[PDB]
This record gives structure tokens, sequence and C-alpha cells, in this order.
């Protein structure tokens, strides 16, 4: 669970790029505190 | 749009921007209601003139247009619908003629006078550099 | 200096001889610099007929031979 | 006091938008830090900061 | 005196026509009901001259929720000196 | 407050609008759990209180409408505020009960024709075409006491 | 001829027969999109058929992206199954075709100028706004797009049969004004 705040997410029906700012990322027991994150995900 | 209907009927024409910036109606409903006027015209019943006006503001001799007109005629007939709103390639007819002659009017000056993005200028110029071989009149 | 905006929209220098024949008006435009201010470049305003042989006319100081070229009697 | 930039490149499984909350659950996703973390289970919960 | 314009008639006309460029010089460019009702009951009681739109502006609640909130424990007057006041 | 509880209960009773047990009345709004509201119901007409079983009502026909229209003879003019609440869709009854069976005062066709107290013999009398009404307007009623002679001139 | 219109877009309407909580639908369904203040309908999609749905809280479901009656019907049924999976008493009923978009290519360039001039009653044309011509057939009441590239796009039909009839009646026009 990445409890962050979004800024601008761009998508054309098959892909996600999730802008994240002033939030945290929780992976492998180490928290990732980031200024700006862009989740360039893909949609099935 | 009545002026457009007027001026076109007056056997001249100006680009939409020259009128859209003259009268800003957001250009969307403007053209949409403009089209039905032709249908009403038909119910109640063209770049060829854009040539000399374009070279007019830049002050050149008279032989450019027909030389440009010959080039303008050749593009559409074989292929190259070229524009989808082909108003863009009206200038493309002209620029490959100013590229011919040595007067420096590079797309910097055309881009501020005729107001065409070099994305359209350079793309249209080079795809017309492919077929310029059959374009040697004199 | 005098000129004429023709039907298409082209604007070229007008010569007095042409003016009489083509029923034109031997005029020239006026242009004013305008300064706009918001408180808490060059602007065309109109034409102006020009007296023939005035200081601004093309015939202002032309040569006698040049006048013959322009088909205007000295 | 945040300087890291993250670029999560993976495969989104589920998403949802309610109360302007975006919940992006990516499976087998790679997040690029500034080293890239190929993390399987990630749930991007995006809330409106505006 | 007047400075003659040697620049050709077209180029002096260039800026004066439709060059498709403007603005070169900047000049005249031109929800929950009970909580809202709790907000409305608080806003009306705490401030007698609490605007319904002001309640939407103060509580940061939607106008639909703020207006419906006033109909329960607040006074909505639309005429007279006490116009748009929740008490 | 004492008045706020009575106001909320009255609106809640209006919101309920049905005769139910007084015990359920308190739990519907979770406010009228004190004897103040029950006493207010007996003392105020906003909430109907009676010695019978738990029931709160409002404190209905064109026949009643006509009698109510006749109830305002040589008096002030009433509105249909009670008529439409005491009989929903009372404006339709005016249209159905034509020929003075239900007169009204149609203010305009933008405010649901807010009617007033009116009684009439004919009421509508639509069969007389506007052509007769136009000639009634086209003929202007003439001037002063020459007219008794004028009707005498016509033979009256 | 021998060229059949190729259906492009089918827009339909589906009534689930029960009210839906679009928040719960968006959360539970793995493939669903919903913005409360942009458009109050869940954009739920599946890949087989690859369709877009307008799932409303009132139960109205507008299925688009399909290219046939049966594909739209199956997409609607799958969406209804997704709805009933949560616990809403949805029912796949009142399925109705709203718009059928078909396309075809006569493969030869057309004289659009003569087509517009001769068919002011039937053809809608403005080459500067869109170099394609809009043809409005009355029987069937189908809208047809005509291009120089030979592509013909027919849209808005209640039946794909209407699209086929429109293209069969417009093919004489396409061949008549074919530039050779
Ligand atoms: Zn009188």
């Amino acid at each position: 669970l990445m409890l962050c705040l979004y800024d601008k997410v761009t998508r054309t029906k098959a892909r996600w790029k999730c802008s994240l700012k002033d939030g945290v990322v929780t992976i492998n027991r180490n928290d990732y505190t980031f200024q700006k994150a862009q989740v360039e995900a893909e949609w099935v | 749009a009545s002026i457009l209907i007027g001026c076109r009927r007056a056997e001249v024409a100006r680009t939409f921007k020259e009128i859209q910036s003259l009268i800003h109606v957001k250009t969307k409903e403007f053209g949409k209601t403009l089209n039905i006027m032709k249908n009403i015209l038909r119910g109640k019943s063209q770049n060829l003139t854009y040539i000399p006006r374009f070279c007019s503001h830049l002050g050149l001799p008279m032989q450019v247009t027909t030389s440009a007109e010959y080039t303008a005629k050749k593009c559409k007939e074989i292929k190259e619908i070229a524009g989808k709103s082909p108003i863009t390639i009206a200038v493309v007819s002209i620029y490959l003629n100013i590229l011919l002659f040595q007067i420096p009017i590079t797309a910097a000056k055309v881009g501020q006078t005729l107001q065409v993005t070099e994305g359209t200028i350079k793309s249209g110029y080079k795809i017309l550099y492919e077929h310029r071989d059959k374009l040697v009149d004199p | 200096k005098p000129m004429v905006n023709e039907s298409d929209g082209v604007t070229h220098a007008l010569y007095p001889q042409e003016a009489r024949l083509r029923n034109l008006t031997y005029s020239s435009g006026l242009f004013v610099d305008v300064k706009k201010r918001t408180y808490e470049g060059k602007v065309f305003i109109g034409r102006l007929p020009i007296m023939l042989r005035s200081k601004n006319c093309y015939l202002s100081e032309a040569t006698e031979s040049d006048l013959y070229k322009l088909k205007e009697c000295p | 006091n945040t300087q890291s930039k993250l670029t999560v490149k993976g495969n989104l499984d589920t998403y949802g938008f309610c109360d302007d909350v975006w919940t992006f659950i990516v499976k087998n996703c790679q997040v690029t830090v500034e080293s890239v973390i190929s993390v399987d289970k990630l749930r991007i919960v995006a809330c409106n900061s505006k | 005196r007047i400075t003659t314009l040697d620049e050709t008639v077209g180029v002096t006309m260039s800026h004066t026509g439709m060059s498709m460029r403007s603005d070169n010089s900047n000049f005249l460019k031109v929800m929950p009901k009970k909580e809202i009702l709790d907000y409305l009951f608080k806003l009306f009681d705490e401030y007698d001259y609490w605007s319904l739109k002001g309640l939407k502006e103060r509580t940061r609640q939607p106008e639909a929720h703020l207006k419906e909130c006033l109909d329960k424990v607040a006074t909505l007057v639309k005429k007279g000196p006490y116009a748009f006041k929740y008490t | 407050h004492d008045s706020s509880k009575l106001l909320w209960a009255t609106e809640y009773i209006q919101k309920k609008g049905k005769p139910v047990l007084v015990n359920e009345l308190l739990d519907y709004l979770s406010m009228k759990k004190d004897d103040k509201v029950i006493e207010l119901l007996k003392k105020l007409d906003r909430i109907e209180f009676d010695p019978k079983k738990g029931t709160f009502k409002y404190l209905h026909s064109p026949s009643e409408l006509l009698k109510l229209l006749r109830s305002q003879v040589t008096f002030k003019g009433i509105s249909c505020k009670d008529l439409k609440d005491g009989w929903p869709q009372c404006d339709e009854t005016i249209n159905q009960l034509e020929e003075d069976s239900k007169i009204l005062v149609l203010r305009t066709k933008k405010d649901k024709t807010p009617r007033y107290v009116w009684y009439n013999s004919g009421g509508n009398l639509k069969c007389i075409d506007e052509e007769f009404v136009k000639m009634w307007e086209n003929v202007q009623l003439p001037q002063f006491a020459e007219l008794p002679r004028k009707l005498q001139d016509l033979g009256l | 001829s021998g060229i059949v219109p190729t259906l492009q877009n089918i827009v339909a309407t589906v009534t689930l027969g029960c009210r839906l909580d679009l928040k719960t639908v968006a959360l539970h369904a793995r493939n669903a999109e919903y913005n409360p203040k942009r458009f109050a309908a869940v954009i739920m999609r599946i890949r087989e058929p690859k369709t877009t749905a307008l799932i409303f809280a009132s139960g109205k479901m507008v299925v688009t992206g399909a290219k046939s009656e049966d594909d739209s019907k199956l997409a609607s049924r799958k969406y209804a199954r997704i709805i009933q999976k949560i616990g809403f008493a949805a029912k796949f009923t009142d399925f109705k075709i709203q718009n059928i978009v078909g396309s075809c290519d006569v493969k030869f360039p057309i004289r659009l100028e003569g087509l517009a001039f001769s068919h002011g009653t039937f053809s809608s044309y403005e080459p500067e706004l869109f170099p394609g011509l809009i043809y409005r057939m009355v029987k069937p009441k189908i809208v047809l797009l005509i291009f120089v590239s030979g592509k013909i796009v027919l849209t808005g039909a209640k039946q794909r049969e209407e699209i086929y009839q429109a293209f069969e009646a417009i093919y004489p026009v396409l061949s008549e004004f074919r530039k050779m």
C-alpha cells in the first residue's frame, strides 16, 4: 500500500503512468520516501 | 461565415485564422454552423486564390505564382490528399518554390508571416523532395 | 509614399498616370505608433490623398527625362 | 525532505477511482530509484493533493 | 519632422494586417448530510450572519450538501435585511 | 433546544407524514426522547397528539372545494395552498370540474397558475367564440347620457 | 461489388434490473473505471469482447466497442456477471442495439467534388474541415462517410443489415464517381 498523493496520470486505454508526490513507497521492509514518482504501469 | 460565404462568392478567399483571429468564435461551432450554410445554400440554390496574396506581403516579382501553381497542381492529382484539412499544404506548394530561389525567406520568416509550424513545413517539404524529380518545368 | 491596395489585396506603389486611367485616388496610408497602458507597435489608421508634385509624391523631384518615362508632362 | 524519484514499470492488475482515490495494484513491477526494484506486489494508493 | 518609410508598402502593412500573431504586448488579454447539518447547525448558531454560500465556502462542503444542511436546524432567509444568513 | 426539538420533530413528523406510534416518533429522529416534545405535541398543532392510539396527522374533494370556494363569499381571497396539500393535484380538478364547477385565478403559465377564491355561474363559457368576444371588444361602449337616447334611437 | 461493410463500432444499451453502487462495482471489479464528477458511469471493459461499458448506478449499461450484436450481448452478459459477483441482483435484460458503425473500402478513388455538387440533398461535404464526405441515406436511415482513399464508414445503424443496405445502395454512387 503506497499511501501517496497523485498529480497527473496519463493513460490511453491500455497503460498507466501514475504521478506521485510527497508520499512513501513500501518495498522489502525499507520505505522509499520520494519527491516525485511516475508509476509507468501497463493494463491487461 | 457569411463573409466566408461572401468572400468565397466574391471569388477571393482568406485563411480561417485570418478570419478566426479576426472574429474569435472558438472555431468549433463556427465551422460546424458554417457547413450547414453551404447545405442551406444548396437547399436554397479552394486554395487557388490564396496564391498571390501569400507572396504579396513579402514583395516578390510576378512569375513566382504560376511557377508555384504548376507545382501546386501536381501534388494532389496522383496521390497525397495531403492535409486532412489540406490548408496546410497550400504553403507547402510555396516553400519548395522559395527553396528553389535564392531569396532568403526561410521558414523563420514564413512561420511568422504565413504562420505554419516547421513540423508541417519540413515534413511537407521533404516528402515533396521525393517527387520533385518530375517537377522540372524549364 | 503613395500606393494602392488592389482587388486581391496586393499593395504596390501607385504612379499618378496609372491613377487617372484606372480611376484610382492618388493617396498614401497613415500609420501611428500607439502606446497602451494598464494602470492600477505601429498601427495603420487610414489613407490620405496627396497633392500632386508635393514633397511626398513620386513626382516630387523627378528628372525631366524621368517625367517623360512616367508619361507626365514637365 | 524528499529527493528520491521512482519509476514503477510493471503490469497493473486492478484499479479503482472513488472519492478521487486511485488504487493501482501492480504485480511483478519494476520501480526505478533515482538501482531498480523488481517488486512483485505493489499497491499504489493515489489520493488527491489538490 | 516625419520620418519617411523606405521599407516597402507591404512590410509596413505586414504588422497592420492579419499576421496571425497577437498578445505581443500584454494589454487586456483576458456529501454527508448530518455532518453538513452539524456544520450548518454550528455555522448558523456560531455565526448568525453565516451565508449559505459562505457556509459552503467555510465548511468547504458542496452547495448541494450545504443547502440541504440548512433546511434541518438552520434558518434560510432569502428576502429582507437578513438575506442569506443562517441562524 | 426546546423550540429546536419541536421544530425538528414537526419537520420529522412532516417528513414521516404518517400516523405511527409515538414511541417510534422519538427513535425516527433520535431527538424527541424527552417529555418536552410530547407536551409540545399536545400543546402545538405542528405535531398531532390525541388520547387515542399513537397517530400524528395534518392539523379534499371538489365538493369541499366548491363549498370552500363558497366559504369565501364577500371575504378575502384565499390561495390553493391548503387545497393542494389537503387534496394533491387540485389544479387538475379545476381543469376537470369546468363550467364554474371549479373556478380559479390563473396568474400565468409559469407558476403553475396559482389560483384564488372564485365562484361563478358559467365560469368558462367557452362556446361563445372569440369572434363574438372580439366584436364585443370591437364595439366600444359609448359615451354619457346621450346613450339612453341612443338605445331609444335603436328602439329600446 | 462483392465488398461487405466491415463493422467498426457497436453501441448498445443494457438494463440490469437493479440499482448499483458504482463505488463497490469499481472496487470489486478488476477491470472498471469510474469518475464521479467527470461522468457518472462505470467504464468497465473486458478484452473478449474488447468492449467499453457505461455502467450507471441506476443500472443502465451502455456497451460500446463491440462490432456485432452478439459480441455486444456477450460483453453485456459478462458485465452483468461481474455485477452479480459482488451481490447486486443484476439481470441481463432489455438489451438493445443503439449504434452500429460499419466500414468498407471500394478501393478506387472517388470524384468527391461532383459527388458533393450532385448530391447536395444526400451528401454532406466540406473538404477543408474534413476531406471525407458524409452521406445520409434515408432508407435505411444510415449515415455514411465517403473518402477519396476509397474507405466508406457507415455508422448509427440499429442493425448491421441497415449498414449493408446503405453500402449496397451507395456503391453505385462510389463507382459512378470513380476517377480512373
Ligand atoms: Zn360616456
